[PDB]
């Protein structure tokens, strides 16, 4: 089972951000018609300062749709009464 | 003044002197820009200088003529298209000026507009600097 391999699915970013943007991390990109939100994987990145400006460039992977508010509902557990 | 153009002892005297002449310098500069500074710049070279004439050959013995004995206009024209299609290095002097130079020439048009049979002519010269190879 983990020879199997399904369709790839990718984004090429351009954009505006902070210097915490590396490979092998976790960003988050919102779907403009749809208002939906999902997480990728950064697999590539690259940092410029010139002339007074910076911007960056990602190449990003897709994991999956963000679940709105809460998938499994994550609840503090707690007690009704303290003592 | 007088005008020249001179190849060794080959001499050509321009029979009408032109209403004016004007001498083109320029200097190269490179600019680079530094963070937060702003712009900055070096000197980079001198450019060859350029120099244009236009005046006319005449067909007749006029009384503002430089000289006489000059020859015909399109003997003149003939003797400088033939220094223009060999790409001789032609020496060009103005008398009481600074100028005198050796030159190569660029370009050249004539052309005939009245009843009189004289020919107009445009002459564009270039600078001309030799090449020093070193040897050991």
């Amino acid at each position: 089972d983990s020879e199997f391999n399904g369709i790839e699915k990718s984004c090429s970013l351009k954009g505006y951000g902070d210097v915490s943007c590396i490979t092998g991390r976790g960003v988050k990109v919102k779907d403009s018609y749809t208002k939906l939100v999902g997480l990728f994987y950064i697999d590539t990145d690259k940092h410029t300062w010139q002339n007074g400006e910076y911007q960056i460039e990602l190449e990003l992977n897709f994991q999956n749709l963000m679940d709105e508010k809460s998938a499994g509902q994550d609840e503090p557990k707690e007690e009704s009464n303290l003592g | 003044m007088e005008m020249w153009l001179r190849q060794a002892e080959d001499r050509f005297r321009f029979p009408v002197f032109p209403s004016s002449f004007s001498i083109n310098g320029k200097a190269a500069v490179n600019s680079s820009s530094i963070l937060k500074i702003g712009e900055i710049a070096t000197f980079g070279g001198v450019a060859l200088k350029s120099i244009s004439i236009s005046s006319f050959f005449p067909n007749k013995d006029y009384t503002f003529c430089d000289y006489t004995g000059f020859p015909s206009p399109y003997d003149c024209v003939n003797k400088i298209e033939k220094w223009m299609k060999e790409g001789f290095i032609l020496r060009f002097t103005i008398t009481e000026t600074n100028i005198n130079m050796e030159v190569i020439i660029e370009g050249f048009s004539y052309e005939e507009r009245d009843g009189t049979r004289d020919v107009y002519f445009t002459l564009d010269l270039k600078e001309y600097k030799r090449i020093k190879i070193p040897k050991v």
